[PDB]
RNA sequence: GUGGUUUAAUUCGAUGCAACGCGAAGAACCUUACCUGGUCUUGACAUCCACGGAAGUUUUCAGAGAUGAGAAUGUGCCUUCGGGAACCGUGAGACAGGUGCUGCAUGGCUGUCGUCAGCUCGUGUUGUGAAAUGUUGGGUUAAGUCCCGCAACGAGCGCAACCCUUAUCCUUUGUUGCCAGCGGUCCGGCCGGGAACUCAAAGGAGACUGCCAGUGAUAACUGGAGGAAGGUGGGGAUGACGUCAAGUCAUCAUGGCCCUUACGACCAGGGCUACACACGUGCUACAAUGGCGACUACAAAGAGAAGCGACCUCGCGAGAGCAAGCGGACCUCAUAAAGUGCGUCGUAGUCCGGAUUGGAGUCUGCAACUCGACUCCAUGAAGUCGGAAUCGCUAGUAAUCGUGGAUCAGAAU
């Protein structure tokens, strides 16, 4: 067994490497049950397509706060360093796509004087 | 009332003299006064305002 | 146009604050508005000595009152009377029972705070001002330092017309919030106007 | 030009009885001289009597009329109305 | 086996009085679990640096309230004597 | 908010953009500066002198208040040889004050083109000179970006970088976290226990166009690999030589000018919330990712003494009546909203949408008719994406929903 965390905006989602079928259980819940109807579901199992496990591997997942978009992103990452435990070569490969990376962009209030709280308030051709 | 305000007199009634009660030396409110000054909360004010109480000060922040 | 306090700027970093005590929620404001009263005598009653800063510390129910002078010749006065005179005086302000200390500063030209006393004092009087800054500059300048600027606007010479006279050596940098200027600015009353004294001392990078 | 801020004029001795009588609800009728008062809430229910200068008229406080002096609904002069005098 | 948490306001005193505590029951006593710095609960306040205008300003204060622990175990008789009698740190809250 | 109109008068300033919840970051006597009426004084505030009783406290009469009148408890302290410091009151003398006008007299601070961006200097050369050249010409580039030729050669601010928030990772620490791992478990980390993880804090690591292909004199541009992110990865604070003689002398400072029984002071009462019309700027107006009904799972930063207000009871209520606890990283404000799971609906004025209005009623507040919040009870329109025009936005962003805080006794769309 194997272990990863992920993080990602305010979401947290454990992910527990188990060789098996290829099933996946998001909080006592299969994949497609608690992500369901969702295009954005499946860039969560992108990390085991590269190394190709999946049909291999068995998941357990333990996700918590956030919205669904944050914790498909905080799963991926948990599996991604996951899979660097079972085997430390798959760096090499797993990281030159960039699972095992977060993410900032956290929302932030838009910022007075502006309106994005990142965007200034553009002037009117001089 | 002038009749209200029986607390002047030091002799109290039937009452024992734990019957005394304070009233304001300025509007004579016996709601809420301020023993140390013997004024009310409204009195306290108005008079720490114009600095007529020595001492006092408004706190700041 | 202008530019953000220098001193003001530099407060996070190698630029300490005039007073420094601990916090007090309900105190804050009877401390501060004495600290600003005692302020208020030491910048006049002890203006002929080169009053360069007067730092501030509040125990329980107490106050040291550091003031740094240029010549505590005067600020001690004879035989140690003027400042029994002012400890005394002063506990009027605040029955609080205060300190006091007399540390002088090494060499003047390098207090800005000074510096500009110096400017405006003969400016008040009547004499070039290009040359005065002109000294100024070069005396802090002279003493070491590598940096100094002086500015005067309003109207001088008495002229007519309001200028501003520039002049200045070294390196200035205002922008590097590090370099570490000591500021002053020294007001000058006069008969034909007002007139401001700016001048900056850059000592050392770090 | 009305003015008040936060200094309403009470005569401080229609005030504490009026206060007095707050106890446990309220008490019959009373009488005032001094109209200059002003009518708050603490007097809502009661029934006050202000002196025209002859008599005194039982004046039910009302929470609209609260604001208002007591004077004001005490009428000085009497005119008979000379007619019907209908509603 | 006594626990001694030192709190206060300013960092400094603290490290004086800690360090002091320390020394002298490293010689009676034993020589402590070692004075740790511990987390230190913080209270900010953003208040605008100038008063008229200029509502970006808003410069940061912060009062902060360090702890220690230390904890001296294997207590002796000398052990305490070296604590009850000196005591300088004013503005240090000690806990034994 | 303003013009107009009106009124005895409902203060003043601001006014195309750079006026109009703008200064009042909070006007029901105070603030106000307005008005009628009554009334005082060295007096609301500063310094000082001489003087009999003099510090101080508590009451009475009259009154709208103010004010006036009047009555009664009584000194330590610096020294006795004589006195004498202090505050205070009266009489008397010398004197105070002003947001009252002028920022085209000004300092300071700030806005604006601008955060746009270049702006300048030394020397040589050209002109009698004010100045010009230097930054012209050819090819090129996002750019004076860089060469070739070249009266020009160099240099200092601006940009950029330096700081801070949001990510990659690492080191230090952890009563925040988690059976990640084991044990107990009223199975609530709760506990034992341990620091991995999350998180908190500090420091440090990282892009520099270095590598590859194309173009080019070069810079650099374009494509590509590697890479967590790249050509200032995303953002704050910050706004130059100088402009408009920009705004403010009611934040403050300041030159000149202008008033001292009054354009000073106290108090009661009457407002700032007048119209036949005209204008500017805004809010309410009309569902079905939007929303609604139910259920349920996560955050951070702050605040609380008469105040935050658990819980109970009345009300499809606000909030009451009652009332525990904390004084607060141990009680409360709090429910985080959304999400997640389920259902309703698909354009029919149909419980959809909730305006408007009638009745009842709690409360904050000394008051809420004009100015309230909320809601019990009933009514329940405009709409099915709405005339001429017009505004914000590009990735977790738009639109949309809810919460906290600064100012603050208290009305914060």
């Amino acid at each position: 067994q194997y272990y990863g965390t992920g993080r990602r905006k305010s979401s947290a989602a454990r992910v527990f490497i188990k060789p098996g079928n290829g099933k996946i259980v998001i909080n006592q819940r299969s994949l497609e049950q608690y992500f369901g109807r969702e295009t954005a579901r499946m860039v969560v199992r992108q990390p085991l397509e590269l190394v190709d496990m999946v049909e291999k591997l068995d998941l357990y997942i333990t996700v918590k706060g956030g919205g669904i978009s944050g914790q498909a992103g905080a799963i991926r990452h948990g599996i991604t360093r996951a899979l660097m435990e079972y085997d430390e070569s798959l760096r090499s490969e797993l990281r030159k796509a960039g699972f095992v990376t977060r993410d900032a962009r956290q929302v932030e209030r838009k910022k007075v004087g502006l309106r994005k709280a990142r965007r200034r308030p553009q002037f009117s051709k001089r | 009332r002038w009749n209200a305000v029986l607390k002047l007199q030091t002799l109290p009634r039937d009452s024992s003299p734990s019957r005394q009660r304070n009233r304001c030396r300025q509007t004579g409110r016996p709601h809420g006064f301020l023993r140390k000054f013997g004024l009310s909360r409204i009195k306290v004010r108005e008079a720490a305002m114009r600095g007529e109480i020595p001492g006092l000060k408004k706190a700041s922040w | 146009g202008q530019k953000v306090h220098p001193n003001g700027i530099r407060l996070g970093i190698v630029k300490p604050w005039n007073s420094t005590w601990f916090a007090n929620t309900k105190e804050f404001a009877d401390n501060l508005d004495s600290d600003f009263k005692v302020r208020q005598y030491l910048t006049k009653e002890l203006a002929k000595a080169s009053v360069s800063r007067i730092v501030i510390e509040r125990p329980a129910k107490s106050i040291r009152v550091t003031i740094h002078t240029a010549r505590p010749g005067i600020v001690i006065g004879k035989k140690g009377e003027d400042v029994e005179k002012l400890r005394k005086v002063v506990a009027d302000i605040a029955g609080v029972p205060a300190q006091i200390n007399i540390a002088e500063v090494r060499k003047p030209e390098l207090d800005a705070k000074l510096v500009a006393d110096s400017i405006t004092s003969q400016l008040e009087r009547r004499v070039m001002f290009r040359r005065a800054m002109k000294r100024a500059v070069q005396n802090a300048m002279r003493l070491g330092a590598k940096g100094i600027k002086v500015e005067v606007s309003g109207r001088l010479g008495g002229a007519e017309i309001a200028r501003t006279e520039w002049y200045r050596e070294g390196r200035v940098p205002l922008h590097t919030l590090r370099a570490d200027i000591d500021y002053n600015t020294s007001e000058a009353h006069t008969t034909y106007g007002v007139i401001g004294v700016k001048v900056w001392i850059f000592k050392g990078e770090i | 030009p009305r003015s008040l801020k936060k200094g309403p004029f009470i005569d401080l001795h229609l005030l504490k009885k009026v206060e007095k009588a707050v106890e446990s609800g309220d008490k019959k009728p009373l009488r005032t001289w001094s109209r200059r008062s002003t009518i708050f809430p603490n007097m809502i229910g009661l029934t006050i009597a202000v002196h025209n200068g002859r008599q005194h008229v039982p004046v039910f406080v009302t929470d609209e009329m609260v604001g208002h002096k007591l004077g004001e609904f005490a009428p000085t002069r009497t005119y008979r109305g000379h007619a019907a005098d209908k509603k | 086996r006594i626990r001694i948490r030192l709190k206060a306001f300013d960092h400094r005193l603290i490290d004086q009085a800690t360090a002091e505590i320390v020394e002298t029951a490293k010689r009676t006593g034993a020589q402590v679990r070692g004075p740790i710095p511990l987390p230190t609960r913080k209270e900010r306040f953003t208040v605008l640096i100038s008063p008229h205008v200029n509502k970006d300003a808003r410069d940061q204060y912060e009062i902060r309230t360090h702890l220690r622990l230390v904890d001296i175990v294997e207590p002796t008789e000398k052990t305490v004597d070296a604590l009850m009698r000196l005591d300088l740190a004013a503005g240090v809250d000690v806990q034994i």
